[PDB]
RNA sequence: CGUAAAGCGCACGCAGGCGGUUUGUUAAGUCAGAUGUGAAAUCCCCGGGCUCAACCUGGGAACUGCAUCUGAUACUGGCAAGCUUGAGUCUCGUAGAGGGGGGUAGAAUUCCAGGUGUAGCGGUGAAAUGCGUAGAGAUCUGGAGGAAUACCGGUGGCGAAGGCGGCCCCCUGGACGAAGACUGACGCUCAGGUGCGAAAGCGUGGGGAGCAAACAGGAUUAGAUACCCUGGUAGUCCACGCCGUAAACGAUGUCGACUUGGAGGUUGUGCCCUUGAGGCGUGGCUUCCGGAGCUAACGCGUUAAGUCGACCGCCUGGGGAGUACGGCCGCAAGGUUAAAACUCAAAUGAAUUGACGGGGGCCCGCACAAGCGGUGGAGCAUGUGGUUUAAUUCGAUGCAACGCGAAGAACCUUACCUGGUCUUGACAUCCACGGAAGUUUUCAGAGAUGAGAAUGUGCCUUCGGGAACCGUGAGACAGGUGCUGCAUGGCUGUCGUCAGCUCGUGUUGUGAAAUGUUGGGUUAAGUCCCGCAACGAGCGCAACCCUUAUCCUUUGUUGCCAGCGGUCCGGCCGGGAACUCAAAGGAGACUGCCAGUGAUAAACUGGAGGAAGGUGGGGAUGACGUCAAGUCAUCAUGGCCCUUACGACCAGGGCUACACACGUGCUACAAUGGCGCAUACAAAGAGAAGCGACCUCGCGAGAGCAAGCGGACCUCAUAAAGUGCGUCGUAGUCCGGAUUGGAGUCUGCAACUCGACUCCAUGAAGUCGGAAUCGCUAGUAAUCGUGGAUCAGAAUGCCACGGUGAAUAC
């Protein structure tokens, strides 16, 4: 797209291909540079994202969930009783988690 | 019975003709029958040589037969006595001064005549058909071959009812006319009767 | 034991089984030990003897038991005393279609009497039977009578179940709640037993409005002992007695205990600013959904089908059969209890995939509708069935066989029939001998077999032969359009150019399988977007291909002639390369632009430009599979079969037969036409053993001489409907041309069976086609000609080409 043959040979198919990059970019966004299957999983809602918890339990991945009072501690290895749908709560919450991730041995 | 021959619908598009002489109506039938005799002879007498195509062309009262084969050495032989023998008898058949050439088909598992002749030979050495077909698809997909489909048919394994059981791997776009589909067909005369082997090999999209 | 077989229809309750909690005593059950016995053999264990083994045998263990004595006292039981958490009593209220008896009220139906009024009413899919000018139906008034009780009315209530619905009174049962008091385990279940028990039915006596088995009539129908219509008796209603059953069903026995939740309904009640349509609790009954758990699954899920305990009932493959016999009950109908012989290898439950539905939703196609023209009627052509025959060769048979294989049967083709003939053969390969082959002759016969004359050496061989060809002999074989398409390949039809068919990985389910592929839009299209336990991929759709519609570039003959010059006025010539055109190469059309609607998405609707506008028109292209569809007779092919014959050669015949029936076409029935004369405008093709000008002859089919052309040059070859004149005049006619007689031409050895065409004569049937049926959505249908393949000659068929050119689609 941004380097090679994007204007080449068609306008319509080029538009088709670019919106394939919008669809594959927003669905496979963050995971595109992973290259493995990850060593942990941090979900922000346990009932809304039950599929990912079910798979990480299927594969032996530690699930870290902020459950709410409607959710279920399925196979969430590290449950956190919180609030899933408040933006203040999830920005505070992910702020703390992203704060503690970016301390490795450094 | 319903599919077009995938060589014939591509004759002006991508595939060429195996006879490329011009002739008026007086000698069109005679040239054509002379081609049936030289392909009949030259197909029978090179059964071991793994021959793919034989292309006839007639530049001004002389034939120019080109044998696309996989084993050119067994066609030529120790200093090419077999070639000069073959052009002697092709000159006997066609009645014109004959030339003859040999084009080496490298990658012989991508040529459908050689694949169908292979599977046919294995079926008349009484091996099980799923090995022959499945090995043919695997080793053909191994080298290039953007698709391949093989299809044996008829009283397979010596049954009393006839099945087909085709296999395919990759993409074989058979309604696409710019597809370079190399299709060919053989018959295996076994002790239970004829077993038909068709094989389509998709090589490229233009 | 909800649905597979299996929960009594529901209760009350005796005998039976089981029984909260504390203390004391007993010690019956229970436990421990001891003693007596439990015969021997046998089984088991450790040894011993037969050479081993079986066998025999020594000692033990065992004989799971019973009796007695000695103890233990936790549990169960007995006895005595208690205790309240089970059960029950009392006080006060609450809600209720709980029951039984009696009364009353209002709407409505029917009937009766009367007023008005007049031709229908009623009924049905349509009708008719029925009621009605003796006055119906409609309408108003008055009366009688019977049954049921609209609205409230609610997965609301009450009841053990059956069941109970206006309102009021009387007699009466239960439930639940609040606080307190009392009894003190009084409890739970229950075989036999007893009671209650819808509806229909039965008995006696009433009642009888509506409704309605039976019944009758009318229809419907092939029939209609039915459904529908019009009537209509028992019955339904009351009193008393019987019956004793139901899909008497939550297909779920009763009682008790425990085990996450949510939303309601209904009926109590306490507390707290009530300061709402308050808040917070605590009971009883009940509805829906769901968690764990259970379940074959479906589902159940604190009202369990979960986790337990007590007692009862019942089950043991389907049928026979809940039947027969017997008993008991019953007035009867029947109820209850309850087999067997024989017979089958299944019967069954739940769920899955599909198919189907006179199930539902959405959608398409000349599918219907809207139209135009046909077919079925007539004559002929051609194919088929049948019949005939010596043979009428074989194959194709709903759609998808029936001018199909066959793109062309006189002989040939030909496979069939009748005769005449041949046997290593007509067609092969390999031998051995002889001779070059070949070429013109004659006789016999239907051809090949026989009898002769020349020509024979086409090139090499210590010669014994080879190249080519022909006879002869033995073979191994050759040959088979013989059988099996249900043993096959290959090729084909068809559903259907319908939009579908799948796979990998993942997930869900025990599993068959599911998802993806479904859902909201959209599309011609599983097209495309959006969503989504799916993520992707393949075959298919689309595109790439051919053609057609516009423009540009190149080249310009044989093709073209705008501008030029003269012209025998014809592109005819010099010439011109503009134009038509030819053929090669490009441009072009993609929802590209605009407006609006739409999830700001897909897209749809409309507009501009453009030759063309939304897959522009047409074609090619036909997914996985279905029909054990077609072909063994194109070919190939497994097996079977004939191999002096089912193989081969020949002549004549047949495939063309004709009481009949069907399919597909052509020509007609006419005036939108027939005939005569003149005259205009095509496209696409074919052509050397061929197309065959010009000119002469023939009325014509054609004949003679014969140019030109292997071909944008010559020939086939004049397009015809059209138009302009004249005539015919509604007639079986100047329609129609079948049929038949005569005379011919051509092809071909040969037109008798059995060609095509011409000329003269003849001149049927037919006046628009019964039931029914078919094609077509625009250069289409309709109609008019032309060409080609097969082919010596033989098309009304097939495949192509152009001319004129519609109607209609709500």
């Amino acid at each position: 797209s941004q380097d090679g043959t994007f204007d080449k040979l068609t306008k319509k198919e080029a538009l088709m291909r670019t919106r394939e990059l919008e669809k594959l970019e927003n669905s496979l966004g963050g995971i595109k540079d992973m290259g493995g299957l990850p060593d942990a999983l941090f979900v922000i809602d346990a009932d809304h994202e039950h599929i990912a918890i079910k798979e990480a339990n299927n594969l032996g991945i530690p699930v870290f969930a902020i459950v709410d009072t409607n959710s279920d501690p399925d196979g969430v290895d590290f449950v956190i009783p919180g609030n899933d749908d408040a933006i203040r709560a999830v920005t505070l919450y992910l702020g703390a988690v992203a704060a503690t991730v970016r301390e490795g041995r450094s | 019975g319903q599919k077009v021959h995938p060589n014939g619908i591509r004759l002006g598009i991508v595939k060429p003709w195996n006879s490329t002489w011009f002739a008026n109506t007086k000698e069109f039938a005679d040239n054509l029958d002379s081609d049936f005799k030289v392909r009949q002879y030259l197909t029978k007498e090179l059964a071991k040589a793994s021959v793919s195509r034989i292309v006839i062309e007639r530049p001004a009262k002389s034939i120019r037969v080109t044998i696309h084969t996989a084993r050119p050495g067994i066609v030529i032989g120790k200093k090419g006595e077999d070639v000069e023998k073959l052009r002697k008898v092709v000159a006997d058949i066609a009645g014109v001064p004959a030339q003859i050439n040999i084009a080496e088909v490298r990658k012989p598992e991508l040529d459908a005549k050689l694949v169908a002749d292979s599977i046919t030979s294995q079926l008349e050495r009484r091996v099980m058909f799923r090995r022959a077909m499945k090995r043919a698809v695997q080793n053909a997909m191994r080298l290039g071959a953007k698709g391949i489909k093989v299809e044996v048919s008829g009283r397979l394994g010596g049954a009393e009812i006839a099945r087909t059981e085709w296999y395919r791997e990759g993409r074989v776009p058979l309604h696409t006319l710019r597809a370079d589909i190399d299709y060919n067909t053989s018959e295996a005369h076994t002790t239970y009767g004829v077993i038909g082997v068709k094989v389509w090999i998709f090589k490229g999209e233009i």
